[PDB]
């Protein structure tokens, strides 16, 4: 019963650290996404930087 | 309005038609025929595209402007063609040449604001201060203030 309610608590815990690290995979994968886009913007704007530099 | 009514014109018959059809996958039957939002991702894999997780999310983010929560029809086709460029053929570069050299009026091998309203107005459309400089703003991928004939047949592929 003690490795059972461990499971049961464990297994929802583990469920919980699954979610937990589905939202830090979901947050890191949006903070990425902004980081691609922060990045890409960046690429625009420094691009743009060394076009309007040459200029 | 006439994005939506464009993106229908440009879709061929034997791709509308699975676009609807996969696309109906967003109402579970005897609903209210909502179609949700959530849903994207799912028929842009059904439809042959293959985004990863963050396209499919984006494709979400970039639909339901009146926080509705559904999709429509004619909007689907709008937003697949922002994903999957499923145009109805497309032309060719003979095609968009031979009529480069009609806006070409001068013969200089690009296309300057003065030939793009020109060309504009001829059509009965109403042409204001901002237009043509938008457009010219499009074409123009290396901001030399005009279309040029390469950035012409990047500007207009699927153009009819």
């Amino acid at each position: 019963d003690e490795s059972e309610r461990g499971m049961k608590v464990i297994e929802s815990r583990a469920q919980k650290d699954e979610e937990k690290m589905e939202i830090q995979e979901i947050q890191l994968k949006e903070a990425k996404h902004i980081a691609e886009d922060a990045d890409r913007k960046y690429e625009e704007v420094a691009r743009k930087l060394v076009i309007i530099e040459s200029d | 309005d006439d994005i939506y009514k464009a993106a229908v014109e440009q879709l061929t018959e034997e791709q509308k038609n699975e676009f609807k059809a996969a696309f109906d996958i967003f109402v579970l039957g005897a609903e209210d025929g909502c179609i949700s939002t959530k849903e994207l991702g799912k028929v842009m894999r059904m439809l042959g595209q293959n985004p990863t997780p963050e396209e499919l999310q984006e494709m979400i983010d970039e639909v339901d402007e009146d926080g509705s929560g559904t999709v429509d029809f004619d909007e689907f086709l709008v937003m697949m063609v922002r994903c999957m460029k499923d145009d109805s053929k497309g032309k060719s570069e003979e095609e968009l040449s031979d009529l480069f050299r009609m806006f070409d009026k001068n013969a200089d091998g690009y296309i300057d604001l003065d030939e793009l309203k020109i060309m504009l107005q001829a059509t009965g459309e109403t042409i204001t201060e901002d237009d043509i400089e938008e457009l010219m703003k499009d074409g123009d991928k290396n901001n030399d203030g005009r279309i040029d004939y390469d950035e012409f047949l990047e500007f207009m592929k699927g153009v009819e």
